[PDB]
C-alpha cells in the first residue's frame, strides 16, 4: 500500500486504522474531534479494560494510555471504588456548607435558623432575603 | 481600631452602632435578628441612655443609610462585673424592627458543638467598629475593620496579666500594633466559613491598645448561646 | 590561630578506689588494681605536672577556642596499645584515634592504636561549627578516652574531660577570665571484671573515687562558677547530677537536677550560695547505692564584687509572703482503695492481695498534708485530694516571695523537706544551739517524732525560671535524711517556682484553668522505714518472711502514679478547650527511664509540641495540655517491663455540658 | 486551615524474612570470625508501601528509603493536611496502626483499652486478619514543627495491638510532620534537606509473635551467651553495618532519631568526627546527642570531613554488639567524572544488551565525535518486557552521585533518549534499579530534549556499585545514548586539591625546568592546570631527562590520596610522559622516592597512555607531606604532564 495519494483522499475508519497501524495525525482527520480520537486511541495501543468494568459502585470509567480510571459517587472513592468512606467531617467539613452533627458514622450536615438543607443534604438554602450572615449586594 | 481598614460599602452589615443622648457613637452593635442586637455589658454604663444606629459608615454624616432604632428591652449577665470583665454580654430589643437592607444584615449563631471543635480552631476572625485609632486617641466617625488572628488559650494567658476566664478568648498581636481600641466594646467578633459569617465572639476588655507584647481580649459567644437564644424570646 | 601543647602519658598505676594519696602515713590496706589512667606532665616530658587532690583517673582537661588548634602529646607507659578519643571534635583520620574498618591506610592507623613507649602529637583544630553557639554557656564540655577497646580500655580508666571555649573566655591558667572558679567533676562507671586487670569488681565512683571518700572541693560563696560534668559508662547508665542546696543552669534552663547518661558531658553556670558545704550526689537509685556522693565547700573569700542586683518598690508588693504549714503523719495509704474488676487477677493475687506472708496492698507511710495555721489542726481541703493521691501539697511561690514553709513533723522518724529551686542557707537558725562534733551529720536538724520547724526559703534571682521555661516549673522536695529511704516512704511532692505575676491573690496559677500534677513514684517499701512495720502489722504469721525472696521483695515494687496503681485510680476529666497543666516528675527506685504518652493529645514543652515526654528520676517536667479533640483517651507508659507497663492512665475529653448561665438573667428597659 | 491535601497512603503489614546480618556477610574478607552470631535470619511481619488501593502492585523500595531496613514506608504530610492511611492486614496476626502526635479522632487511633467506645467506628482498634481499614489522620499545628526551628518533625507510627511484641515483629514506621510549602505535591517526599530516619532499637526476638521456640529439652549447660544472641543492637535493623547513609561534605543532615525502644535502650547517638547542632529557638551545639527511649529528635548536623566515619552509641555494650554501622561521608565535589569522558574506562569495561551497527558501547564516551559516537539500539524494546541496556564496570566499588546524557545524529535525524532509568550493581548478579523520589516504581530519568545538549540527573542518594545498567524508554526517532557517570571514591579525602579550579596557587607550582614556544611563550609549571585548554597549558621540562620534577608547594601538610595525570597536544604530535615516579618531602628538601611496602626500589608508575586519557594511580602508603615533586622516568617524544592531587588537608 502507501499510495502517492493516499493522503488527499477524505480519511475513513477502516482505511487508517482498521486496515493498517495508524498514528494519531491520520486518526484525528477522520473524526475531526479530539475528544472522539482520544477516546479511539486510548483502547488502540492497549485495549479496554473497562469493557468488564473491573471498578466497583458503579465508576465512570475511563480508558487511557495505559491506566484505567473510574470516578466514583459520594461514599464509595479510590481507583477500585471497592471500600466505603469515613465520612469524618473533620476533614474538608464533611463537604457540607455548615454544621455537622455526629450520629453513628455518616456525616449530617445542618443548617441552623434562617436556612434549609439541599436536596442532596450537604448546602444549605436561606430561607428568605437578606439571611444571617451575608455581605449586602 | 489600631490599624486595620475601613469597612467598605456593605462590607460590615452586621456592625450597629450604639449612640448616647448626643447621637455619638460610643459602643458597637452586632444584628441577630429584625428585633435584637448584640453588644457588651459594660457598654450600658457609658451613658444610661442611648439609641441604636445602624447602616452607619460615618458617624459625623447622614448619607441616607443610617436608620436610629429605639430599644425596647435590655438584657444583660447577671454575674458580669467590671472587676473581672466576665460574662460580657447584653443583647437589645428595639422597639421597632431592623429593616434589613444594603449595609444592614443580620449575623448568625452557629451550632454549640460545631462552633467550639471548628470555629474556635480556624485562623483568623474579624472585628469591627468606631474605636481610637490609637491609645488616647480619638474615636474615629468612620468604621473600620481589622483581622485578628485567633491565639491558643494557653498562649494568650500568658500575656495579660489579668486572669482570661474560660468565657474569654484572646485575638490579637504579642508585637504588633493591630487591635480594636477604645469605641469598639460591643462590636462584633464574626468568623468566616466559606463565605459565611458567624458571630464568634464580643469586643470585652484589653489592657491598652495594640501595646508590643499584647492581643486584644474578647468574650466567646458560644458559651452564651443558649442565653442568648433565650434571650431572643423576649 | 593560637596553638597549644599538653602532654598526657598513658601510665597505669596501682590504684585503690579509694583515696591512696590521702593517707595519714599508714599502709589502710591494699584492694588495688591496676588500672591507666592518662596524666599530665611538664612540657617536653621532662617531669610531670601534679595532678589535684581530686582528679583522680581524669586526665588533663583540654580548652581550647574557636580558631585555637590543640596539639596533644601522647606515648604510652603501660603495656597495651591505647589512643586518645575525644566527643564533639571534627578530627581528622591522621588524629582520629579510632580502630575500626576505615579503609584508612597504615600511616592513617598509627593513631588507631600506640605501641607502648611510640610518640603521636594528635592536632585537633577547632573551627568555628565546633565552637559553642550564640546560646550556648562559655566552655562546652566534652569527654575523651581511648578507642582501641572502648570497653575493656575504659575500665582501666583512660578517661578525661575536654572543654571547648567560646572566642575569648580562656586565659593560660586553665580557667575562665569570666568565671571566678571552675570544677570538672566525673561521674562515670568503672567495671573491674572488664578491665583490664579482670578482678571481679564494679565500681561507681566519682572523679575516679568510690563510696563518696573523694576530697572535698572549695569554693567562694557567690561565686560564678562553671561547672563541667562528665557521664561514662561501657553499660547503657542515667546519671543525674544534682547539688543539694543549688540551682544550676544548664543551656539557660534552670534545671536544678541536671542528667546525664553513659559518655556524656555537660556545661552548667553556677552562682553559690553562703558559705557551707552539701553533700552533692546523683540521683539515680541505682547511682544512690552505689555512693556517687562527692562534696563541695564554699569558703568565705573576701570578695564584694556583686551581692545584689536591682531590688526595687515595685517588685516588694509581690513578694507576698505565702505561709505554707506542712506535716508528716504515719498512716496508713492503700494504692487500691476500690478496685474495678474487671482488672488483671494475677497481679492482683501478687503485689495486691493480703496474702498470709505477702502484705500487698495496704502499707504504713508517712506523707506531706497541707494546712492553713501554725497550729496543724485543720488539714487545707484540696479539691483534689484523691484526685493527686499522696503528692505534697503543692508549694506555689514566685521569684522575690518569701516563702515560710512551717515544716511539721508528727511522723515516727527524723525528716526533712529539701526544696529543689532554694539555695537555703544553713547559718539561717543557729545562735545559741550548741553542735556536736562528728555524729550522724543530717542536713537538717533531726526533727524527733512529734518536733516543728520553720523552714524560710527564698525565691532569689537565680532560682527564676528563664525565658525558656514553663511560667512554674516543677522541683521535686524531699527529705533529705536518705534520698533512698526516703522517698520511698512518699515524701515526695512539686514545688511549682512560678515566675513573677504568675499567682493570683489567692496563689492561685493565673495562666492554666486546670491545674494537674502526674508523678510516677516507683515506690519500694522494702526501701521504705516501714519495711519492717509493713509487713509484721499485716502478716497473719510473720515468722515465714524472707526479705530474699522475688515472690515478696518485688512483690513490693508498687509502681504509682501521684501514690495509686493506674488499675486502682480513678478516670480523669477535663473540660473541652481548656489548657490542663500537666506536672510531671519522675521518682522512687525506678532506675530506667519512663516515657509516658498522651493518646491522642499533645502538650508544649520548650516552645515545642511534643507527645512522648522523657522521664529521669528526680527530674520535674511541666507541661500544658490543651483539652482539643473529643473523646476518651489514655496516658500509659511505652516502657515493656511489666512493673513499667501497668502504669496506664485514663482521661476523657468530655465535652463541658452547661454551664448553667441560662436561667440568670435580668430585664430592663432604657 | 482548610485548604489542604488529603495525603493517600496505603500501608500493609507483608510477611517477609529478615536477616539483620544480612549486609554484614557481604563485606566479609577478614580473618575474625567471633563478632558474629550465627543463624541471624528471622521470620517477622513489616509495614510495606502499596502504590495500589487494590493491593496488587506493590512500590518496591528506592535508594532514599534503602537505610530503612525494617522500618514501615515513610508517611508524610504538612500542617493541616488529611492523611488517609489504608490498611492491608496481609500477615497472619491481627494488627493497626498507631499515630504521635497527630490529630485523629477515635476511628484512627489504632490502640484497643478501656476507653468505653461504641463499635461502629471500633473497626480501628484492632485490625482483624485479612481485612481492610482506612485510618484519618490530621496534622495540626500540635504536631508540626517549632516556630522558628527546624524544618520537619519525627512521630513513628506502628501497630498498636500489642506494640511490645508487635514492634519486636517488625512494625514500626516513620510519620514526618514538615511545616507547609516542604512536601511535594505528588510525590509526598521533603525538598530541602537530606532526612536520615534512625532507629536506634533493640530487637529482642525473644518477645515476637514469631518467636520459634522449638524445643530445648536436649540442650547444653547454659554459655550465658545465647541469651543475648538474639537480642540485636541494630541502627533500622541492620548490625554492624546499614547501607545507604551517604552524605556530602560539610552538608546539612536533618536526624530524625527515632526510637521506640524499651526502659534499657538508652543510645547515646554519636558521630564519629560530627558535631550535633539541636536546631530550635535555642540551637545549641553537641558532639553526641543523648537519645531515650520513645524519643523522636530532628537534630541537623554539619559534615567535617569525608571518609568512612562510624556512626553508633557510646554505650561500651552497644559497640561491639553491634549498634555500629559505618556512615561514609562523602567529598564536597563529589562531582568527579568516573572516566567515560576521559579514558579511565577502557571500551572493553562497556557491554550491552544490544545495538544498532556500529554503535557499540565502546561509543558511550562523553561528548563524542564522529560518524558512530554513542551507543544506539535501532528499535527500543518498549514492546518486550526488557528494554536494550547499556552497561559500564567499574572495576571497584565506588560512588555515583549524577549522570550526564547525551545523543547523536545521521547528518539529519536527531536521535535521543528522550527519557531513560539507571540499574546499579556491585557483583553483576543481583540487579537494583535506581528509584530516587520518583512516584513511580523506578525513576524514569527526564531525558534531553535535543542530542547534543547535556542533561544533569543527580543520583541522589548516590549509588555505590561497580557496575551500572541504563536502560532507556523514550526515544526520538531512534535511542542514542552518551553517557559520563560522576562521582567520588568509597574512601574519602579524594577531593582534588586544586591544580584546576585554581584553588592551588599559580606560584605554588615550581618547576625544574621548561621550554619555549615557537613565538616566546613558556610551559611554566604555574600552567599544569588540569584540563586546562589553550596552546601551552602544560608542564615541560628544558631538558629531556631523570633530572627533571615538578614541584608543587601545598602550603599545609596535605595527605594525599591519589593522583590523575594529563597529557598535552602539539601542533602536529601528542606530547605526554610515559612513566614517572612521586617524590615528596615534609620541609621541601629531603626528597624521598615513593616506593613499595615491600620494595626499596622507587615506584616507577605507569606514565600517560595518552594525551587525554586520565592516568589515575593511587598511593599505598599516601604522602603524608606537605612538598611533592613528580620525577618522570618515560616520556614520548618530549615531556608534559597536567597532573593533580587528590587529597584532603590534617585536622
Ligand atoms: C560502694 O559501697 C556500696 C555499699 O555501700 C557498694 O554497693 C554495691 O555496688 C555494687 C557495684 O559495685 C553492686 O553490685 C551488684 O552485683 C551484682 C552483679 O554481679 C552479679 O552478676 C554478675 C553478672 O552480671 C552482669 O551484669 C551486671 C549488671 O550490674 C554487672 O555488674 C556484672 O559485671 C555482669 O556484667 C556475675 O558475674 C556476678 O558474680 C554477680 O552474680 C548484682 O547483684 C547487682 O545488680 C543486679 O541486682 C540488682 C538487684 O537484683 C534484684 O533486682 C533485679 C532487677 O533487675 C532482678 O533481676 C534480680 O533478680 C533481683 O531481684 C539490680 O538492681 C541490678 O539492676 C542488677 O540486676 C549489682 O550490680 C551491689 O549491689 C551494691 N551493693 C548494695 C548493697 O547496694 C559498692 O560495692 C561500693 N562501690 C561502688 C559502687 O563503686
Ligand atoms: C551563664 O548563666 C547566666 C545566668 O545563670 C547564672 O547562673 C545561674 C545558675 C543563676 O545563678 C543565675 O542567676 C546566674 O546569673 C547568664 O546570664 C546572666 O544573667 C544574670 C542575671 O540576669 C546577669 O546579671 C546582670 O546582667 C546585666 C548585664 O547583662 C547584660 O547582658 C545580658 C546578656 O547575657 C542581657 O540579658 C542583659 O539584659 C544585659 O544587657 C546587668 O543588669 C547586671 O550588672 C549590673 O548592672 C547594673 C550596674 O551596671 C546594676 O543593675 C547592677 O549592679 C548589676 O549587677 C548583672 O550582671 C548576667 O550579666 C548574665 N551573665 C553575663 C555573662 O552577662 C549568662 O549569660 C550565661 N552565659 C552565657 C555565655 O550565656
Ligand atoms: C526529586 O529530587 C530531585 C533532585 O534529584 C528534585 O529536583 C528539584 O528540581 C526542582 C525543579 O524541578 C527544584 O525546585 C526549585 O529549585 C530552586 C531551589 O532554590 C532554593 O534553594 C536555593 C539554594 O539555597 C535558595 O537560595 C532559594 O531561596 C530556594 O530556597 C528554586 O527555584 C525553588 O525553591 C522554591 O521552594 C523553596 C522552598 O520553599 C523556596 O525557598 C523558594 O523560594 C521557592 O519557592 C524550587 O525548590 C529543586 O531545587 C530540585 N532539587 C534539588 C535538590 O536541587 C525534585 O523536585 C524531586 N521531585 C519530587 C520530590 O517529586
Ligand atoms: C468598653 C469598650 O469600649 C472597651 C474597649 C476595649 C477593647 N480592647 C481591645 N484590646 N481591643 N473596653 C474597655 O473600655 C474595657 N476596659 C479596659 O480596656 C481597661 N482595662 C483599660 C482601658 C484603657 O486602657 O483605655
Ligand atoms: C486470609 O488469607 C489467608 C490466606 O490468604 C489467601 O490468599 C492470599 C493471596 C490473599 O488473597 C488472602 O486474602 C487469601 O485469603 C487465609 O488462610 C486466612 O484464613 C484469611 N484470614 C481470615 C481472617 O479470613
Ligand atoms: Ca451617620
Ligand atoms: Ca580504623
Ligand atoms: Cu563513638
Ligand atoms: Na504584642
Amino acid at each position: 500500500a502507501n499510495s502517492f495519494l493516499e493522503e488527499m483522499k477524505k480519511g475513513h475508519l477502516e482505511r487508517e486504522c482498521m486496515e493498517e497501524t495508524c498514528s494519531y495525525e491520520e486518526a484525528r482527520e477522520v473524526f475531526e474531534d479530539s475528544d472522539k480520537t482520544n477516546e479511539f486511541w486510548n483502547k488502540y495501543k492497549d485495549g479496554d479494560q473497562c469493557e468488564t468494568s473491573p471498578c466497583q459502585n458503579q465508576g465512570k470509567c475511563k480508558d487511557g494510555l495505559g491506566e484505567y480510571t473510574c470516578t466514583c459517587l459520594e461514599g464509595f472513592e479510590g481507583k477500585n471504588c471497592e471500600l466505603f468512606t469515613r465520612k469524618l467531617c473533620r476533614a474538608f467539613n464533611g463537604d457540607c456548607d455548615q454544621f455537622c452533627k455526629r450520629v453513628q458514622s455518616s456525616v449530617v450536615c445542618s443548617c441552623a435558623r434562617g436556612y434549609t438543607l439541599a436536596d442532596n443534604g450537604k448546602a444549605c438554602i436561606p430561607t428568605g432575603p437578606y439571611p444571617c450572615g451575608k455581605q449586602t449586594l | 481600631i489600631v490599624g486595620g481598614q475601613e469597612c467598605k460599602d456593605g462590607e460590615c452589615p452586621w456592625q450597629a452602632l450604639l449612640i448616647n443622648e448626643e447621637n455619638e457613637g460610643f459602643c458597637g452593635g452586632t444584628i441577630l435578628s429584625e428585633f435584637y442586637i448584640l453588644t457588651a455589658a459594660h457598654c450600658l454604663y457609658q451613658a444610661k441612655r442611648f439609641k441604636v444606629r445602624v447602616g452607619d459608615r460615618n458617624t459625623e454624616q447622614e448619607e441616607g443609610g443610617e436608620a436610629v432604632h429605639e430599644v425596647e428591652v435590655v438584657i444583660k449577665h447577671n454575674r458580669f462585673t467590671k472587676e473581672t470583665y466576665d460574662f460580657d454580654i447584653a443583647v437589645l430589643r428595639l422597639k421597632t424592627p431592623i429593616t434589613f437592607r444594603m449595609n444592614v444584615a443580620p449575623a448568625c449563631l452557629p451550632e454549640r458543638d460545631w462552633a467550639n471543635e471548628t470555629l474556635m480552631k480556624q485562623d483568623t476572625g474579624i472585628v469591627s467598629g468606631f474605636g481610637r485609632t490609637h491609645e488616647k486617641g480619638r474615636q474615629s466617625t468612620r468604621l473600620k475593620m481589622l483581622e485578628v488572628p485567633y491565639v491558643d488559650r494557653h498562649s494568650c494567658m500568658l500575656s495579660s496579666d489579668f486572669r482570661i476566664t474560660q468565657n474569654m478568648f484572646c485575638a490579637g498581636y504579642d508585637t504588633k500594633q493591630e487591635d480594636a481600641c477604645q469605641g469598639d466594646s460591643g462590636g462584633p467578633h464574626v468568623t468566616r466559613f466559606k463565605d459565611t459569617y458567624f458571630v464568634t465572639g464580643i469586643v470585652s476588655w484589653g489592657e491598652g491598645c495594640a501595646r508590643k507584647g499584647k492581643y486584644g481580649i474578647y468574650t466567646k459567644v458560644t458559651r452564651f448561646l443558649k442565653w442568648i437564644k433565650r434571650s431572643m424570646k423576649t | 590561630a593560637q596553638l597549644r601543647q599538653f602532654y598526657v602519658a598513658a601510665q597505669g598505676i596501682s590504684w585503690s578506689y579509694r583515696p591512696e594519696p590521702t593517707n595519714s602515713s599508714l599502709n589502710l590496706s591494699v584492694t588495688s588494681f591496676k588500672k591507666i589512667v592518662y596524666r599530665e606532665y611538664e612540657p617536653y616530658f621532662k617531669k610531670e605536672k601534679p595532678q589535684s587532690t581530686i582528679s583522680g583517673l581524669l586526665g588533663p582537661t583540654l580548652y581550647a577556642e574557636v580558631g585555637d588548634i590543640i596539639k596533644v602529646h601522647f606515648k604510652n607507659k603501660a603495656d597495651k596499645p591505647l589512643s586518645i578519643h575525644p566527643q564533639g571534635i571534627r578530627y581528622s583520620k591522621l588524629s582520629e584515634g579510632a580502630s575500626y574498618l576505615d579503609h584508612t591506610f597504615p600511616a592513617e592507623k598509627m593513631d588507631d592504636a600506640v605501641a607502648p613507649g611510640r610518640e603521636y602529637t594528635y592536632e585537633w583544630s577547632i573551627s568555628e561549627d565546633s565552637g559553642p553557639t550564640h546560646d550556648d554557656p562559655p566552655c562546652l564540655t566534652h569527654i575523651y578516652y581511648s578507642h582501641e577497646n572502648l570497653i575493656e580500655d575504659f575500665n582501666s580508666g583512660l578517661i578525661g574531660p575536654l572543654l571547648i571555649c567560646k572566642k575569648g573566655t580562656l586565659t593560660e591558667g586553665g580557667t575562665q577570665k569570666t568565671f571566678d572558679k571552675q570544677i570538672v567533676l566525673l561521674f562515670a562507671v568503672f567495671d573491674e571484671s572488664k578491665s583490664w586487670s579482670q578482678s571481679s569488681s564494679l565500681m561507681y565512683t566519682v572523679n575516679g573515687y568510690v563510696n563518696g571518700t573523694m576530697p572535698d572541693i572549695t569554693v567562694c560563696a557567690h561565686d560564678h562558677i562553671s561547672w563541667h560534668l562528665l557521664g561514662m559508662s561501657s553499660g547503657p547508665e542515667l546519671f543525674s547530677i544534682h547539688f543539694n542546696g543549688q540551682v544550676l543552669e544548664q543551656n539557660h534552663h534552670k534545671v536544678s537536677a541536671i542528667t546525664l547518661v553513659s559518655a556524656t558531658s555537660t556545661t552548667a553556670n553556677m552562682t553559690v550560695g553562703p558559705e557551707g558545704k552539701w553533700i552533692i550526689s546523683s540521683l539515680t537509685p541505682k547511682h544512690l547505692q552505689a555512693g556517687m556522693q562527692a562534696y563541695i565547700d564554699i569558703k568565705n573569700c573576701p570578695k564584694k564584687t556583686r551581692n545584689l542586683k536591682k531590688i526595687t518598690r515595685e517588685q516588694r508588693r509581690h513578694m507576698k509572703r505565702w505561709e505554707y504549714f506542712i506535716a508528716a503523719e504515719e498512716v496508713i495509704w492503700d494504692y487500691a482503695p476500690v478496685i474495678p474488676a474487671n482488672m488483671d487477677k494475677k497481679y492482683r493475687s501478687q503485689h495486691l492481695d493480703n496474702f498470709s506472708n505477702q502484705i500487698g496492698k495496704h502499707y504504713k507511710k508517712v506523707m506531706y498534708t497541707q494546712y492553713e495555721d501554725e497550729s496543724f489542726t485543720k488539714h487545707t481541703v484540696n479539691p483534689n485530694m484523691k484526685e493527686d493521691g499522696i503528692l505534697g501539697p503543692i508549694i506555689r511561690a514566685q521569684v522575690r516571695d518569701t516563702l515560710k514553709i512551717v515544716f511539721k513533723n508528727m511522723a515516727s522518724r527524723p525528716y526533712s523537706i529539701y526544696p529543689h529551686g532554694v539555695t537555703f542557707s544553713p547559718y539561717e537558725d543557729e545562735v545559741n544551739s550548741s553542735f556536736t562534733s562528728g555524729r550522724n551529720n543530717t542536713m537538717i536538724r533531726a526533727v524527733q517524732p512529734g518536733e516543728t520547724y520553720t523552714y524560710k526559703w527564698n525565691i532569689l534571682e537565680f532560682d527564676e525560671p528563664t525565658e525558656n521555661d514553663a511560667q512554674c516549673l516543677t522541683r521535686p522536695y524531699y527529705s533529705d535524711v536518705d534520698i533512698m529511704r526516703d522517698i520511698a516512704s512518699g515524701l515526695i511532692g512539686l514545688l511549682l517556682i512560678c515566675k513573677s505575676r504568675s499567682l493570683d491573690r489567692r496563689g492561685i496559677q493565673r495562666a492554666a484553668d486546670i491545674e494537674q500534677q502526674a508523678v510516677f513514684a516507683v515506690f519500694d517499701e522494702n526501701k521504705s522505714w516501714y519495711l519492717e512495720d509493713n509487713i509484721n502489722k499485716f502478716c497473719e504469721n510473720p515468722d515465714e518472711v524472707k526479705r530474699d525472696d522475688p515472690k515478696f521483695y518485688e512483690s513490693n515494687i508498687m509502681s504509682t502514679i501521684n501514690g495509686y496503681v493506674p488499675e486502682s485510680i480513678t478516670t480523669l476529666g477535663f473540660c473541652f478547650d481548656d489548657t490542663v497543666q500537666w506536672h510531671f516528675c519522675s521518682v522512687g527506685t525506678q532506675n530506667e527511664i519512663l516515657t509516658i504518652h498522651f493518646t491522642g493529645h499533645s502538650f508544649i514543652y520548650g516552645k515545642r509540641h511534643e507527645d512522648t515526654l522523657t522521664l529521669f528520676p528526680m527530674r520535674g517536667e511541666s507541661v500544658t495540655v490543651t483539652m482539643d479533640n473529643v473523646g476518651t483517651w489514655m496516658l500509659t507508659s511505652m516502657n515493656s517491663s511489666p512493673r513499667s507497663k501497668k502504669l496506664r492512665l485514663k482521661f476523657r475529653d468530655v465535652k463541658c455540658i452547661p454551664d448553667d448561665d441560662e436561667d440568670s438573667y435580668e430585664i430592663f428597659e432604657p | 486551615s482548610n485548604n489542604g491535601n488529603r495525603r493517600n497512603y496505603y500501608i500493609a503489614a507483608e510477611e517477609i524474612s529478615w536477616d539483620y546480618s544480612e549486609f554484614v556477610q557481604r563485606e566479609t574478607d577478614i580473618e575474625d570470625s567471633d563478632d558474629i552470631p550465627e543463624d541471624t535470619t528471622y521470620k517477622k511481619v513489616v509495614f510495606r508501601k502499596y502504590l495500589d488501593s487494590t493491593f496488587t502492585k506493590r512500590d518496591p523500595r528506592g535508594e532514599y528509603e534503602e537505610h530503612l531496613g525494617i522500618l514501615g514506608p515513610i508517611i508524610r504530610a504538612e500542617v493541616d493536611d488529611v492523611i488517609q492511611v489504608r490498611f492491608k492486614n496481609l500477615a497472619s496476626r491481627p494488627y493497626s496502626l498507631h499515630a504521635h502526635g497527630l490529630s485523629y479522632e477515635k476511628s484512627s487511633e489504632g490502640k484497643t483499652y478501656e476507653d468505653d467506645s461504641p463499635e461502629w467506628f471500633k473497626e480501628d482498634n484492632a485490625v482483624q486478619p485479612n481485612s481492610s481499614y482506612t485510618y484519618v489522620w490530621h496534622a495540626t499545628e500540635r504536631s508540626g514543627p517549632e516556630s522558628p526551628g527546624s524544618a520537619c518533625r519525627a512521630w513513628a507510627y506502628y501497630s498498636a495491638v500489642n506494640p511490645e511484641k508487635d514492634i519486636h515483629s517488625g512494625l514500626i514506621g516513620p510519620l514526618l510532620i514538615c511545616q507547609k510549602g516542604i512536601l511535594h505535591k505528588d510525590s509526598n517526599m521533603p525538598m530541602d534537606m537530606r532526612e536520615f530516619v534512625l532507629l536506634f532499637m533493640t530487637f529482642d526476638e525473644k518477645k515476637s509473635w514469631y518467636y520459634e521456640k522449638k524445643s530445648r529439652s536436649s540442650w547444653r549447660l547454659t554459655s550465658s551467651e545465647m541469651k543475648k544472641s538474639h537480642e540485636f543492637h541494630a541502627i533500622n535493623g541492620m548490625i554492624y553495618s546499614l547501607p545507604g547513609l551517604k552524605m556530602y561534605e560539610q552538608e546539612w543532615v536533618r536526624l530524625h532519631l527515632l526510637n521506640i525502644g524499651g526502659s534499657q535502650d538508652i543510645h547515646v547517638v554519636h558521630f564519629h568526627g560530627q558535631t550535633l547542632l539541636e536546631n530550635g529557638n535555642k540551637q545549641h551545639q553537641l558532639g553526641v546527642w543523648p537519645l531515650l527511649p520513645g524519643s523522636f529528635k530532628t537534630l541537623e548536623m554539619k559534615a567535617s570531613k569525608p571518609g568512612w566515619w562510624l556512626l553508633n552509641t557510646e554505650v561500651g555494650e552497644n559497640q561491639r554488639a553491634g549498634m555500629q554501622t559505618p556512615f561514609l561521608i562523602m567529598d564536597r565535589d563529589c562531582r568527579m567524572p568516573m572516566g567515560l569522558s576521559t579514558g579511565i574506562i577502557s571500551d572493553s569495561q562497556i557491554k550491552a544488551s544490544e545495538f544498532l551497527g556500529y554503535w557499540e558501547p565502546r561509543l558511550a564516551r562523553l561528548n563524542n565525535g564522529g560518524s558512530y559516537n554513542a551507543w544506539s539500539v535501532e528499535k527500543l524494546a518498549a514492546e518486550f518486557a526488557s528494554k536494550p541496556w547499556i552497561q559500564v564496570d567499574m572495576q571497584k566499588e565506588v560512588i555515583i552521585t549524577g549522570i550526564q546524557t547525551q545523543g547523536a545524529k545521521h547528518y539529519l535525524k536527531s536521535c535521543y533518549t528522550t527519557e531513560f532509568y539507571v540499574a546499579y550493581s556491585s557483583n553483576q548478579i543481583n540487579w537494583q534499579i535506581f528509584k530516587g523520589n520518583s512516584t513511580r516504581n523506578v525513576m524514569y530519568f527526564n531525558g534531553n530534549s535535543d542530542a547534543s545538549t547535556i542533561k544533569e540527573n543527580q543520583f541522589d542518594p548516590p549509588i555505590v556499585a561497580r557496575y551500572i545498567r541504563i536502560s532507556p524508554t523514550r526515544a526520538y526517532n531512534r535511542p542514542t545514548l552518551r553517557l559520563e557517570l560522576q562521582g567520588c571514591e568509597v574512601n574519602g579525602c579524594s577531593t582534588p586539591l586544586g591544580m584546576e579550579n585554581g584553588k592551588i596557587e599559580n606560584k605554588q607550582i615550581t618547576a625544574s625546568s621548561f621550554k619555549k614556544s615557537w613565538w616566546g611563550d613558556y610551559w611554566e609549571p604555574f600552567r599544569a592546570r588540569l584540563n586546562a585548554q589553550g596552546r601551552v597549558n602544560a608542564w615541560q621540562a628544558k631538558a629531556n631527562n631523570n633530572k627533571q620534577w615538578l614541584e608543587i608547594d601545598l602550603l599545609k601538610i596535605k595527605k594525599i590520596t591519589a593522583i590523575i595525570t594529563q597529557g598535552c597536544k602539539s601542533l602536529s604530535s601528542e606530547m605526554y610522559v610515559k612513566s614517572y615516579t612521586i617524590h615528596y618531602s615534609e620541609q621541601g628538601v629531603e626528597w624521598k622516592p615513593y616506593r613499595l611496602k615491600s620494595s626499596m626500589v622507587d615506584k616507577i608508575f605507569e606514565g600517560n597512555t595518552n594525551t587525554k586519557g586520565h592516568v589515575k594511580n593511587f598511593f599505598n602508603p599516601p604522602i603524608i607531606s606537605r612538598f611533592i615533586r613528580v620525577i618522570p622516568k618515560t616520556w614520548n617524544q618530549s615531556i608534559a604532564l597536567r597532573l593533580e592531587l587528590f587529597g584532603c588537608d590534617i585536622y
